[PDB]
């Protein structure tokens, strides 16, 4: 009966959906290796965050081929890290092994953002947005990430931008409403229908 | 001898069958040949329309010529094992047909809605289309089984022969029953599925649209297609007096068309929304 | 000081290797069938070897399950639940009593059929890529922190520490005399060590990105290399010069698994274009195509007697062709 | 009658 | 340091010629045709 | 073996030992005090070039297949930019990762550039 116990553990396989998350040191992956499970409508999540290898991640990133999403968290209170997040979305976005699946994007601190611009891009000045100053300054941070995303690959997979702060506690819900429509899409590729 | 027909009608009625059961098996063999021939399309979500495939196909094919070619005359020419053939398995075609539109309606309605929650394995898909296969031959089975070729003046008939009664009520209950387990509830059921997936589901947004309308358009044709022939199988525990002359014959004749109109639709939905089966039935011929 | 390296291997390019290959017939097509098809497996998997009696194989998956099959019946002798899902490796011993596996969770675990963990090995700092057996006692392990370790498992320490890399190391190959072994690495660099002189040998520089995968001749004088620059090469270890260069205009995909026959004639490797190649490894000649699997292969072994190949992609299949 | 044939 | 020392030691090795290492090989292949079940 | 030297005011970074036309290419920069941080990335056919924000609108990068060799060009410089200078190459050809690394593999040893 070794092929009978199998199949209950494809259920355990089945039900849960794995999560990969990466950022940086500075931004709040943690409040948001390591290995952490959340239940959401009764569904669980169990999210993955590897920090015990090197800073070359070109080998072991293609054991993460079937993950459901990817959660990358990103600073933006400090200017001056933004440069190198925006290379590794693009490369991330630009990936032979990771252009199937999608990444949900985090942009973590946001009272601390604003508590900056209350008090390193050349077109920031000939932009115009799609309290008044804390709009345009969320939304270009918004749009220099999505024009990455929307560049190449989009019909593949999607970038959901989220706006979130360390005192956020709702994350969960819009995480279960991104892997839905994820999900959903999926399906509908998947049955005939689109 | 009634029911001779003059030769006209027979060549209008023989052209709209010939051109609806070609059209029929060349689409349904075509999605045989595209779901189980590429290798990459062969998946367990496919299989219940492999399944629906297949009873579409022998709808079409054995219920449709035989009831026609018995019909144009009413002279059976295939004697009384053919005629225990088919009082049983095309019948049984028919309610798996419908069974398994209600399988592959419950399976889109439990994916759109509840994306999340894993699909179902291939051991349960077989399990299901087995428990579809054996309960539409268990309800064809009554009337295979009381089948009889019976012998009058210039005539040879196939017609279901059951124990008599003073009240008719055998074959009354089990038109009734199969009214009840054909036509009410799956379409019951489907019209739930597709209503709330409709209003759930309702750039990529114009796909959805489509999606919606199709399936609109698949609830009201089953409606429409199913309705008459119904209709006339319980017409003679009602009004028993309509089978005097020939225009039971062509209101017979004319709700079988209507009732295998509905065998075409199911290629033509999946050539209007996937482009991988426009492809397919672009490589096919 | 490499620049007199570079002279002294010019001056021993006397002639290439098809110039002295000339008198003999090509072996012309190979050609093989799925034998048997194993569909047990849930998720990805990565790792694979064959066993020394060529019946019993080991098959590593990113799901959790270390499964032992039976390849005459096709059938699960042994499916061991890990505790990390994430593993690269594995190695069936030579007396058939033990398999390790490692991966992302830095533990090289060993696993006792005489099933429940013997030990855990925990001495790398990054992510373990291929483990060998030497003996019941000693292990060769290689990790992606530019260390191979040489592991005793009665004491659990590293004998000796083999760090002359400077990329991730990728696998490593076991010689026939149980004395040397060759390692290569993401720095386009293959290397020999000792495992009783504990410092490398000798260096071999010839390919253009990382070297994925590395195998010994049946003799124990050469060896081949693949990498993702979609080319291979034969080095001699006595002449450090390259051979032959396997390669091929049409394509331009990676390789991911290289192994040898019995005979050594047949070359077989994995492809990143879903498919596997065989290759003539003196008349560097394309011999046939594996073409079988619907994902990218990630392992790859022959027996040792040479009957069967095994070979699966990450569509969760293992196939033997024959 | 006609005896029709489902 | 460790690198121009250890490029140092590997540069002090003993190489026989190309086409003696083609006819060993040709000689290991060619020595095992009744054995390969390829 | 590859081998990536650096030569610069124009910058010049000479590649050899591998073939040319199939990497892409990156310019990075190391300012003491801090980590390594791009500077611009030309594909195989010279047509996708992006470059860093702070340097946009003023280098001009540039790639020879027949003199296997890479240029970057420089104007109007700033104190800003007193650092050293790697020309590295992404290992996967055909399409990239770990040039902004603590340790590389496929770059070069760099040269010191103040104004």
């Amino acid at each position: 009966g070794i092929e009978k116990q199998l199949q209950k553990d494809k259920q355990v396989y089945r039900a849960t959906h794995r999560l990969l998350l990466l950022g940086a040191d500075n931004s709040g992956k943690s409040t948001i290796i390591f290995e952490t499970k959340f239940q959401v409508d009764k569904v669980n999540f169990h999210m993955f965050d590897v920090g015990g290898q090197r800073d070359e991640r070109r080998k072991w990133i293609q054991c993460f081929n079937d993950v459901t999403a990817i959660i990358f968290v990103v600073d933006s209170s400090d200017y001056n890290r933004l440069q190198e997040a925006l290379n590794d979305f693009k490369s991330i976005w630009n990936n032979r092994w990771l252009r199937t699946i999608s990444v949900i994007l985090f942009l973590n601190k946001q009272d601390l953002l604003a508590e900056k611009v209350l008090a390193y891009f050349p077109e920031f000045a000939r932009y115009t947005t799609p309290d008044p100053r804390v709009t345009r300054a969320k939304y270009f941070i918004r749009d220099e990430f999505l024009r990455i995303s929307t560049a190449s690959g989009d019909g593949r997979h999607y970038c959901y931008p989220h706006f979130t702060c360390a005192v956020d506690t709702e994350n969960a819900r819009r995480i279960f409403n991104d892997c839905k429509d994820i999900i959903l899409q999926m399906n509908l590729r998947e049955y005939n229908l689109v | 001898n009634q029911f001779v027909q003059p030769a006209w009608q027979i060549v209008l009625w023989a052209a709209a069958y010939t051109v609806i059961v070609v059209t029929s098996v060349v689409g349904n063999v075509v999605v045989m040949w595209i779901i189980l021939a590429h290798k990459r399309m062969r998946t367990v979500t496919n299989y219940f329309l492999v399944n629906l495939a297949f009873a579409e196909a022998s709808m079409a094919a054995f219920n449709t010529v035989v009831n026609f070619t018995y019909a144009v005359h009413n002279e059976w020419y295939y004697g009384l094992f053919y005629c225990k053939f088919h009082n049983f398995f095309p019948i049984a075609a028919v309610f798996a047909s419908i069974y398994s539109m209600t399988a592959v309606a419950f399976d889109r309605y439990m994916a759109i809605i509840h994306p999340l929650q894993p699909r179902l394995s291939a051991t349960a898909t077989k399990v299901v289309i087995c428990v579809i296969w054996v309960l539409a031959l268990l309800l064809a089975f009554p009337q295979g089984y009381y089948s009889t070729t019976e012998t009058m003046p210039s005539r040879v008939v196939c017609m279901i022969e059951w124990p008599e009664h003073p009240n008719k009520i055998y074959e009354k209950v089990y038109h009734i029953c199969v009214t009840v387990l054909i036509y009410f509830l799956p379409l019951l059921v489907i019209g739930y599925a597709y209503t709330v997936v409709g209003i759930t589901l309702w750039e990529q947004v114009s796909a959805k649209r489509k999606v919606v309308k199709m399936m609109i358009v698949v609830v009201c044709t089953f409606a429409i297609c199913w309705l008459p022939f119904h209709i006339f199988f319980l017409l003679p525990y009602i009004n028993p007096d309509l089978y005097l002359k020939k225009f039971i014959q062509q209101v017979y004749l004319a709700i079988m068309w209507l009732a295998m109109s509905s065998t075409m639709y199911n290629p033509i939905i999946y050539c209007c929304l996937n482009d991988r089966f426009r492809l397919g039935f672009k490589h096919a011929f | 000081l490499k620049n007199q390296i570079r002279d002294a291997r010019k001056a021993c390019a006397d002639a290439t290797l098809s110039q002295i290959t000339n008198n003999i017939d090509p072996v012309g097509r190979i050609q093989m069938r799925t034998r048997r098809t194993l569909r047990g497996h849930l998720a990805k998997i990565y790792a694979m070897h064959w066993g020394t009696d060529s019946r019993l194989l080991v098959s590593a998956s990113q799901d959790g399950k270390l499964i032992i099959w039976d390849s005459y019946t096709t059938n699960k002798v042994h499916a061991i639940p890990l505790r990390s899902s994430w593993v690269m490796t594995c190695a069936y011993a030579p007396s058939g009593n033990y398999v390790a596996c490692g991966g992302l969770d830095n533990i090289c675990s060993i696993y006792n059929l005489k099933v429940r963990v013997s030990r855990e090995l925990a001495g790398h700092t990054g992510y373990l890529s291929c483990c060998r057996f030497l003996d019941d006692n000693q292990i060769v392990t290689s990790s992606g922190d530019t260390t191979c370790a040489l592991w005793d498992i009665e004491t659990g320490q590293q004998t000796t520490t083999f760090t002359g890399h400077t990329g991730d190391v990728m696998s490593l190959s076991l010689a026939p005399d149980t004395r040397l072994f060759v390692s290569g690495a993401c720095d386009a660099s293959a290397k020999l060590w000792d495992v009783r002189e504990g410092m490398c040998r000798q260096t071999f520089t010839g390919h253009e990105s990382d070297i994925n995968a590395i195998c010994f001749f049946p003799n124990g004088n050469a060896f081949a290399t693949g990498s993702d620059d979609a080319t291979c090469r034969l080095f001699d270890l006595r002449a450090d010069q390259e051979l032959m260069t396997y390669s091929h205009d049409n394509i331009i995909c990676g390789i991911t698994s290289v192994s040898f026959s019995k005979s050594g004639r047949l070359l077989l490797a994995g492809y990143d274009d879903f498919n596997c190649n065989v290759w003539d490894a003196l008349k560097a000649d394309r011999a046939g195509v594996l073409a079988g699997h619907d994902n990218r292969v990630s392992c790859l072994g022959v027996t040792d007697d040479g009957m069967a190949v095994a070979t699966g992609s990450w569509d969760s299949f293992l196939k033997i062709w024959n | 009658q006609f005896f029709g044939l489902m | 340091r460790k690198l121009v020392e250890q490029l140092k030691m590997e540069a002090n090795i003993d190489r026989i010629k190309v086409s003696k290492a083609a006819a060993d090989l040709m000689a290991y292949c060619e020595a095992h045709a009744k054995e390969d079940p390829l | 073996q590859v081998q990536l030297q650096e030569s610069g005011l124009r910058l010049s970074c000479a590649a050899s030992g591998f073939t040319f036309s199939n990497y892409k290419m990156n310019w990075v920069r190391q300012a003491p005090g801090k980590g390594l941080e791009w500077v611009s990335d030309i594909s195989q056919s010279g047509a996708s070039i992006s470059y860093t924000g702070s340097v946009k609108g003023r280098f001009t990068i540039s790639r020879d297949n027949a003199k296997n060799t890479l240029y970057l060009q420089m104007n109007s410089l700033k104190p800003e930019d007193t650092a050293v200078y790697y020309c590295a190459r992404c290992p996967a050809p055909f399409t990239c990762f770990d040039v902004t690394s603590t340790t590389y593999a496929y770059r070069g040893q760099g040269t010191q550039v103040t104004v």
